RNA sequence: GCUAAACCUAGCCCCAAACCCACUCCACCUUACUACCAAACCUUAGCCAAACCAUUUACAUAAAGUAUAGGCGAUA
RNA sequence: GCUACCUAAGAACAGAUUUAUAGGUAGAGGCGACAAACCUA
RNA sequence: CCUCCGCAUAAGCCUGCGUCAGAUCACUGACAAUUAACAGCCCAAUAUCUACAAUCAACCAACAAGUCAUUA
RNA sequence: ACAUCACCUCUAGCAUCACCAGUAUUAGAGGC
RNA sequence: UUAAUUUAUUAAUGCAAACACCUGCAUUAAAAAUUUCGGU
């Protein structure tokens, strides 16, 4: 026989089920939206409808999102939105030949940045395209403030963004101790990506890490029923005091 | 080439027999010379009281009446136990009522349990 | 050539992730659960001690803190 | 002994009752085994099970009192401390912790307990769901069709 | 011919549960037997 | 970087549909290599008495090697962002 | 005449609906069914059909089986 | 786990010997005094 | 009249010609067994010595170059 | 018929998982 | 295999890219991979 709800949302089904369904609504939104980033190799077409080349017919055409072949190690640093491409190719790029499976891997470089928001130097692998992205953002802190985490497409940079957001919404003196003037200047500079203190709770963590924050959050030593019955008897005594 | 039996004592070679055992609880420790020393500390200790003069016989006579199955409800027992102390104290800080912060110092703690059966 | 290969020696430590290197935020490691596992961040425990004093595993005190260790070693 | 009737006796009296029950039950076991050795009938066949039942009721009272103690003093639900988790067979279960000396940051055996499941448990888990559903629809069809034949009998 | 000269130590070695659970393909083997619903889930 | 494209032209998808592609659709044809493309200089405003490239307060487009590796890592120059542009204009007008 | 035959009814069948499974105490990843010391993701492949073989090839209703593509040869 | 080859660590009487036990080499393979032989009818 | 076997441990199997009754060259059900000194099951830290084979081990005679020790 | 001592030829100037814990009187591969 | 063809992969170069490492493009091999050894 047949299963009632569809398995195409079975995972999504569990997203509304139980203890994990007690997660923050902001976390639900951040795991719920699926906005797409600009591509690494899928150059965008012009507009909605355009004339056919060999037919001269006004046809609406879209562009294919090429899947980003992300090796695991590139998550350990702040790479760009680029990577490798696991596909195939023809010998002379000619479809009338016997094609073979092929790969397009990136050329990374181990560089370093020194964030004032972090107020520390982090050295990791990045891309020259990622270098250009940071330069166009003019600073790593502003870049962390700028792109979406879905646009980030990297775990380490997402973690760095989470830390930067926590520091910005915290405004603790430990960010710039014995230099509150520089702290205030940076806070004015970093006033753009201000977030609520509650927003730092599930900031950029894994879905498994979201379950982790839940179990670290929803758990507590259970209330004593000696204490509970004592409180109930106190309530009964207060009520009978009016009797 | 036989598998459907249980894994009790008799399976294979000498030491292969040696490790596992039936459902005992261990009592001692293994030290030099392959000599086991079993402390009186870790042993079972079954100290039953004296049975003389208890008038409750092992079976109960059928001439007695029947009652209602009153399960030991936690709120009911708690009320029955704490009613007089709270009634006097409110007419008069739960340490006077005996609320236990932790059972770390008691012989028979509950969470975890250290009593037996 | 130094004697002994490194193969049967102790395993080299894998790289600790930059999640532990976060300057502000303590990561949500494997502490709350009980699984040295892949689905979370690795718990990092401090140096704990066995408070109990028992014959079975009481290791010796260090041989610089020993009550009798003279600079003039005895030829025995 | 009736359970609530037995519930009115003291704890020392409870110990006395348990010991008397132990003696009578031992008498029962020896008598039955001897009856097998003599290959004859039993003199009081209901007596053994009755003593067993009374001992079980006394145990139920003892468990009720211990449960009232656990509920009052701390209130934890399962008397042994433990948890719900997932095992290497991929299913959801409740594992029991065990009282052991060394800690979970150094426990040489407990760390060997691979209690992690990567994505390679998907098709089997859904298949387990499938078998459960198959038995479910089977029993439902059997019951309702048996009901239809039953109504046909009237 | 007397080829099957089995031995219990090597039996629980090459057919046991720890070794059959050491690599995750064997875990899949355990699961395959489980959805097959046998009794001798290992050896 | 590098940009490629689907050589066998992909079937269209529509508005509320995903590109349920072909097993042939994985084979791309390489369009361009941005790593092999002509580089552009980086425009930034200096803050310190630099060498023959410029002086303090001088905004110029230098090579990325001297900018990132030498100027920006040493902090001798900062980015010529529009928020930094106001600060540079104020520094120039407060002379 | 014997062996034999024959007998309903166990429960399976598909659907309809509906989201389900996991704690008597215990033990259970070491030799699973024993109370105890210092580590994961890396493009499914291939035939078949071309009457042989090679590029190509699948693992609600309506436009429409038209526009796209084919050793422009089989079709999708 | 038979057998082929190897390791660990034992045994018998005269080596290119055999063998009690564990362990290792997985088919697109290993092994091979190469028999185009073996690796569970 | 046979016995180049036999008796033990080892491994390996798993109660498998023990007892009281059935009837299936003339197996089934119930009941009872094997009480360890042998063998496993082990060994509180940190450092530090551990060249002088064995062959009846004293000679001869070697090569395939040695199968076993603590101490602080 | 294959292995092989003997002999001949060829490659390799050297180290931490085999060769090898070795250094061309060495290591590997062919012929009779 | 010195039948044919490549070269997915290495190894070299050389050229790019970055200031010894990585990626891309050519050539060369080693090794592979795809396809042929007709009829009366
Ligand atoms: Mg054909
Ligand atoms: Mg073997
Ligand atoms: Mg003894």
């Amino acid at each position: 026989p047949l299963h009632k709800y569809p398995v195409w949302l079975w995972k999504r089904l569990q997203l509304r089920e139980g203890i994990c369904s007690r997660l923050p609504g902001h976390y639900l939104r951040s795991l719920e939206e699926e906005r797409t980033p600009t591509p690494v190799h899928y150059r965008p077409h012009g507009a909605k409808f355009k004339i056919n080349p060999k037919n001269g017919q006004r046809e609406r055409v879209e562009d294919v999102p090429i899947p980003i072949y992300f090796p695991p190690e590139s998550q350990r640093g702040l790479w760009g939105g680029e990577g490798w491409i696991l596909g195939q190719i023809y010998a002379n790029n000619d479809k009338l030949s016997k094609r073979l499976k092929k790969v397009w891997k990136p050329q990374l470089f181990e560089r370093e940045f020194y964030s004032e928001i972090l107020d520390k130097k982090f050295t990791v692998t990045v891309t020259m395209r990622t270098l250009d992205l940071i330069d166009e953002a003019y600073g790593l802190d502003f870049y962390i403030l700028k792109t979406p985490k879905e646009d980030l497409c990297s775990k380490f940079g997402m973690d760095l963004k989470r830390g930067m957001l926590l520091r910005l919404a915290r405004q603790d003196p430990q960010l710039h101790p014995e230099d509150p003037e520089r702290r205030a200047a940076i806070y004015d500079k970093y006033k753009e990506f201000a977030i609520p203190e509650e927003e730092a709770e599930w900031v950029g963590l894994t879905l498994e890490e979201a379950i982790e924050k839940q179990r670290l959050l929803e758990e507590k030593d259970p209330v004593p029923l000696f204490k509970i019955y004592v409180a109930e008897l106190i309530q009964q005594l207060q009520q009978q005091a009016l009797s | 080439a036989d598998r459907m039996s249980k894994w009790t004592s008799k399976r294979g070679p000498r030491s292969f027999r040696g490790r596992k055992g039936r459902g005992a609880k261990g009592i001692g420790f293994l030290t030099s010379g392959w000599r086991f020393v079993q402390i009186k500390e870790m042993v079972p200790e079954f100290v039953v009281p004296d049975l003389t003069g208890f008038k409750l016989k092992p079976y109960v006579s059928y001439l007695a009446p029947e009652s209602e199955e009153t399960p030991l409800t936690a709120a009911q027992l708690f009320s029955e136990a704490v009613a007089p102390a709270i009634e006097k104290d409110f007419k008069d800080n739960l340490e006077k009522y005996g609320f236990e912060p932790t059972q770390e110092g008691k012989l028979f703690q509950l969470y975890p349990r250290n009593f037996l059966r | 050539y130094e004697w002994g290969v490194r193969s049967t020696r102790k395993s080299e430590p894998p790289p600790l992730d930059r999640v532990y290197e976060i300057p502000g935020l303590e990561p949500i490691t494997f502490a709350g659960k009980m699984h040295f596992v892949p689905w979370l961040a690795r718990p990092i425990f401090p140096p704990w001690d066995r408070g109990y004093k028992d014959p079975r595993f009481y290791r010796s005190p260090p041989l610089h803190e020993h009550p009798l260790y003279k600079d003039q070693a005895c030829y025995i | 002994w009736t359970c609530q009737q037995l519930r009115n006796k003291s704890n020392e009296d409870l110990h006395k009752l348990w010991y008397v029950l132990l003696k009578e039950r031992n008498m029962l076991l020896t008598l039955e085994q001897e009856a097998k050795r003599q290959r004859l009938p039993m003199p009081s066949p209901e007596r053994l099970d009755k003593v067993v039942d009374s001992m079980d009721a006394l145990d139920k009272v003892v468990q009720e009192r211990e449960d009232a103690l656990r509920l009052l003093q701390t209130g934890q639900e399962r008397a042994r401390p433990g948890a719900w988790r997932r095992d290497i067979f991929g299913r959801i279960i409740w594992h029991k912790f065990k009282q052991w000396v060394i800690p979970w940051h150094l426990n040489k055996r407990y760390n060997r307990k691979r209690f992690f499941a990567l994505p390679y448990v998907d098709h089997f888990l859904r298949l387990e769901r499938e078998k459960r559903a198959r038995i479910k629809a089977r029993k439902e069809n059997l019951e309702r069709k048996k009901a239809k034949i039953l109504l046909k009998k009237f | 011919g007397n080829e099957y000269q089995p031995s219990n130590i090597k039996r629980k070695n090459k057919h046991g549960w720890v070794r059959r659970l050491s690599t995750p393909a064997g875990v899949q083997v355990i699961l395959r037997r489980m959805l097959k619903g046998r009794k001798s889930l290992s050896h | 970087t590098v940009i490629v494209e689907r050589w066998w032209k992909v079937p269209l998808a529509g508005e509320g549909r995903k590109p349920r592609l072909h097993r042939r659709h994985r084979v791309y044809k390489l369009v361009e290599d941005t790593k092999h493309r002509p580089k552009e200089n980086l425009e930034l405003i200096l803050t310190q008495s630099v060498e023959n490239v410029g002086v303090r307060g001088d905004l110029v487009s230098v090579k990325k090697s001297l900018g990132r590796n030498r100027l920006l890592p040493q902090g001798l120059a900062v980015y010529a962002s529009p928020e930094n542009k106001k600060l540079f204009e104020e520094e120039k007008l407060l002379r």
